This record gives C-alpha cells, structure tokens and sequence, in this order.
C-alpha cells in the first residue's frame, strides 16, 4: 500500500534519540579493532600527500 | 632484520608514525634528506666533507 504523505515530527528531543542510538552503536572488540585498522590506513593514505581546496 | 607486524610504535619515530602516519613520516624523511643534502657540507671525516663541498671555480 502506497505510504501516506510524509509527516514526521520536525524537531524531536535530541536526548531521547541519543538514548536509543548510544547502546545500538556498541561493537565487539574485534569489530572495533578492524574499524580502527581500516580507518588508520585510510587516514595515513590521505596524509601521504597537488591536492585540494582544504589544502589551499 | 625482519620487521614483525603490529609493533607498538615507540621511540621518537614510532610516536611520530602514530601521530602522522607512516607515509607522512616517509615524506618528511625525504624532505629532511633534501635539506641535509642541500644545506650542509658533511662527511665522516673533514677531508670527505671538504671534497664534497668542492666547486677552477
């Protein structure tokens, strides 16, 4: 069934949202270790260093 | 030597690598190489330095 015209509360309370997002963000230590490594490698590649607007 | 992976980054170079990343450290080393080669007249002995810094000029 086609959904009704979109209408969600415009500006709900940040805290109530954070109260659900904070626990669901939890990751296991091997999951965090993999993220840490991938991100480190991506950032180090960026720091190798003509570049971009931010550099100018 | 053979360098085992996952070595805890200690020392002046290790701490630099942790802060900047290994590739930037490599880039900074090459720049230091240009600076040492261009702005300094150096040798193991004075005769070697003096020979290096030679210019009928």
């Amino acid at each position: 069934n086609i959904p009704p015209p979109f209408t969600a509360p415009y500006a709900p309370d940040d805290a109530e949202i954070a109260a659900r997002l904070l626990p669901a963000s939890h990751l296991s230590p091997p999951q965090e270790a993999r993220i840490h490594r991938t991100a480190t490698r991506l950032i180090e590649a960026i720091r190798k260093r003509l570049g971009g607007v931010e550099d100018m | 030597r053979v360098i085992q992976p996952g070595e805890t980054p200690d020392g002046t170079i290790g701490r630099l690598v942790k802060r900047l990343g290994a590739p930037a450290v490599r880039t900074a080393t090459r720049q230091a190489m240009r600076l040492m080669g261009n702005h300094f007249v150096l040798g193991e002995t004075i005769e070697q330095a003096l020979e290096r810094g030679k210019p009928g000029q």
